[PDB]
RNA sequence: UUAUUGGAGGUAGAGCACUGUUUGGACGAGGGGCCGUUACCGAAUUCAGACAAACUCCGAAUGCCAAUUAAUU
RNA sequence: CUGGGGCGGUCGCCUCCUAAAAGGUAACGGAGGCGCUCAAAGGUUCCCUCAGAAUGGUUGGAAAUCAUUCAUAGAGUGUAAAGGCAUAAGGGAGCUUGACUGCGAGACCUACAAGUCGAGCAGGGUCGAAAGACGGACUUAGUGAUCCGGUGGUUCCGCAUG
RNA sequence: CUGGUGACUAUAGCAAGGAGGUCACACCUGUUCCCAUGCCGAACACAGAAGUUAAGCUCCUUAGCGUCGAUGGUAGUCGAACUUACGUUCCGCUAGAGUAGAACGUUGCCAGG
RNA sequence: CGCGGGGUGGAGCAGCCUGGUAGCUCGUCGGGCUCAUAACCCGAAGGUCGUCGGUUCAAAUCCGGCCCCCGCAACCA
RNA sequence: GCGGGGUGGAGCAGCCUGGUAGCUCGUCGGGCUCAUAACCCGAAGGUCGUCGGUUCAAAUCCGGCCCCCGCAACCA
RNA sequence: AAAAAUGG
């Protein structure tokens, strides 16, 4: 819980001083992290979705929820109820461990890494990071990766504004 | 030629024609208007004839508003057929006009030009009319 | 004499009318089991001592006086109350 | 459902109920607990 | 039959809140010919004005069902 | 049947409008459905709430999956329409078979034959901690008299008697 | 006054601004235990009391939205008289829209203060 | 309703009688052939035998259930 | 009045049974010829008559507008 | 002893 200790000690004080919070309960915190992988080619080959689920489970540490089509779309040849994604929600210690790992061990493994988008905030204090290749994560061996596919990592925060969310993530150590 | 782009029902009961004008009894867009004083169906062809007459007299100087619209289809049987065997096919489109409704409005011209234009228009219509101004 | 060919209508169908609606009046005494109201859905709801049949028919469960009552802002119900 | 089905008590053999089933969805002889009036108890009935 | 009281219900009228129909403005989320700015602005929004047997946010007069109900019959 | 007959169309059942605010109400008037489906899409207990839009995000585009916000019903309700249903009748899960047996005060509808609703009682059950709910399905179509014959059951009869 | 739990067609709602905390209600700290997540102690469940009124919640102000809403007049209409006129007249009933205005709830029971 | 028969590579026929082995004629691919073209000759790929079961060391073959097609015959709610 | 049909340039399938546009000829390119034809190899070419509807999805299912074909149009 | 047209 090194990252959590940093948040309790340094980030809390820095952020509260910067934004003039009358109470500590106003200090933003990372509510959850949702790691999603949309596998639309599972329509054509379910083994792709199975491999994606296994890789996501290795990355995150817990079994993913398989997400199914909410509606049928002819162009995609998608029928309602067909499994076309995987999702993991991380909270608490696992969330913090994954976050520090992503900041330190994983993100620098990005090829030609030059920081993460600073404008990728929903407008209400939540940040979505699109990783373009799973090989980034240290838990995956490229030998067993039949196909390389990305992920969406949604950091959901209690910050009301992109400015506060940016300050929180920067203090945590996100490049920008 | 006005007519709805589509309707839910092409075969409709013909509208009630007794009573007074429910609405649109005041000049609201232009300065002058043509007010119906009797009741009639008004066809799209009659609307078009009156519109052309008044606009041609105004010589594009002013602006014209058609306040009525022929929403209602009416049917007619094929020639020389007996009664029964279903309702006939849509023949045309009509607006129901009762006393007091403003049929047309004009603006951007003198009162004299508006009077003459609306006179020419009224002679194309199956109702008696009167020249009206905005009230205040 | 000249006679023209006629077409046909594709219409000309209707189901039997179902005699829906109120079957007893507000303020009327009814015996238990009397149908109060025939309906589709709950246009009126069962109130006190009133049941709702499988086809939504409203009926009295006790002997008593029928009372149609407001139910909230938009709805209504029918109840039966025992007479003294 | 698209075919008629007779449910007979598997203890006394009485044909106590009729029902229906879809033959493609349930090709097998369907079974279920039903009340057997002769035995005055619930017994397993199955399609004849 | 009338008087009084209660109730069911959606017509006439009216209205546009829904489903459709429809006339003038204003403005344009955004892209194209255009350099930023003189089509389409098809969207959406918005102001005002209209139409309806199978529209209704509303809603009569009557008629109808009743009442330990009174008067006349 | 038929705005003469033939020809064409139609014939039973369900929903809406015509229908004149109870109910009913015709025409070869205006519109559509039905001759099924479901072993769960039934019962019960617990839990849940949509469609759509905006903004971020990789393969991913106007729409796939993820996140926040707004969004009161514009979604869904097997299947037409109407009436209902967001205290759900809509959605998920667990357990189940009441899609029971004998019935039935009373009531609707109605020329008859039929058709519809039904508390409650008894037997034996399912779910539920319990109250309680359950005699199919959000409701209303999905059906056809008698005679005759087939099949199963039967403390019924059995042409002198068995 | 606070809370719990009811009744009433939102006159009760929404929105905006402001105030509140040892009681209490929350957020909140955790996952050993009963219980739980199609993944997640988020939720449900349980154990607990370091911190906070930030949010919920409660209270206060208002009339922007929503809700309610006359009187008067008009449409429609039962009946009658006259009438065929896309009618007239008389009587009774009497909208919808709109206007003035009402309104930021009113109350029962119980336990605390 | 009874009795027979049929279902086999992309098409049309054997092999079922009597248990093993999937043959024949067209069709496609490659080669020889020729000035090409056809014809002809030689190499290959092509159905696991309508479907599900059953008896056997062994099933296209034997025995059942089921799905279609054909011939004749039967049919007084 | 009732039926049937409308799909590359032509003729004809595909519809019945929604997810898949086929054949012959014609056209274009390369080849063979002294050249043309024939022939061989390779390619392009139809928003399925036109508007609406149901559907996640329409040549296909449903309803109009148009065009063509066939049959019918009888008794005085 | 298969078939192989034409050329101002
Ligand atoms: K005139
Ligand atoms: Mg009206
Ligand atoms: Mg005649
Ligand atoms: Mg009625
Ligand atoms: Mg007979
Ligand atoms: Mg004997
Ligand atoms: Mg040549
Ligand atoms: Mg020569």
């Amino acid at each position: 819980n090194r990252l959590k200790e940093k948040f309790n000690t340094e980030v809390t004080e820095n952020l509260m001083k910067k934004f003039n919070y009358s109470s500590v309960m106003e200090v933003p915190k990372i509510d959850k992290i949702v790691v999603n992988m949309g596998v639309g080619d599972a329509v054509q080959n379910s083994k792709v979705l199975d491999n994606a689920v296994e890789e996501l489970e290795l990355i995150t540490g817990q079994k993913p929820l398989v997400t199914k089509a909410k509606k049928s779309i002819a162009t995609f040849r998608l029928r309602e109820g067909m499994p076309i994604g995987a999702k993991v929600t991380l909270r608490g210690e696992r969330m913090y461990e994954f976050l520090d790992k992503l900041i330190s061990v994983s993100l620098p493994r990005v090829r030609d890494f030059q920081g993460v988008s600073k404008k990728a905030f929903d407008g209400r204090g939540n940040y979505t990071l699109g990783v373009k290749e799973q090989l980034i994560f240290p838990e995956i061996d490229y030998d067993k990766v039949s196909k390389v596919r990305g992920m969406d990592i949604v950091i959901v925060t209690t910050a009301n504004t992109d400015e506060e969310a940016r300050e929180l993530l920067a203090n945590f150590g996100m490049p920008f | 030629m006005l007519l709805p782009k589509r309707v839910k029902y092409r075969r409709q009961h013909r509208p009630k024609t007794t009573g007074r004008s429910k609405g649109g009894n005041y000049v609201t867009f232009g300065e002058f208007g043509l007010q119906a004083t009797t009741t009639s169906w008004i066809t799209s062809r009659q609307i078009e004839s009156a519109r052309i007459a008044m606009t041609r007299y105004m010589k594009r100087g002013g602006k014209v508003w058609i306040k009525i619209f022929p929403h209602t289809p009416y049917t007619k049987k094929p020639l020389e057929v007996r009664m029964g065997a279903g309702k006939g096919a849509v023949e045309g489109w009509i607006a129901v006009v009762k006393p007091g409704r403003i049929l047309f409005e004009v603006a951007g011209v003198s009162e004299e030009v508006a009077r003459e234009a609306l006179r020419l228009a009224s002679h194309k219509l199956p109702v008696k009319t009167k020249f009206v101004k905005r009230e205040e | 004499a000249s006679k023209k060919g006629v077409s046909s209508t594709k219409n000309g169908r209707d189901s039997e009318s179902k005699r829906l609606g109120a079957k007893r009046a507000d303020g009327q005494f009814v015996t238990g089991g009397s149908i109060l109201y025939r309906q589709r859905g709950t246009k009126i709801y069962p109130g006190e001592n009133v049941g709702r049949g499988g086809d939504d028919t409203l009926f009295a469960k006790i002997d008593g006086v029928v009372k149609f009552e407001r139910k909230g802002r938009d709805k209504k119900q029918v109840s039966v109350y025992a007479v003294a | 459902m698209r075919v008629n089905v007779t449910l007979a008590c598997t203890e006394c053999g009485d044909r106590n109920y009729i029902t229906t089933k879809n033959k493609r969805n349930n090709p097998e002889r369907i079974e279920m607990k039903k009340y057997c009036p002769r035995l005055n108890k619930y017994t397993l009935h199955r399609e004849t």
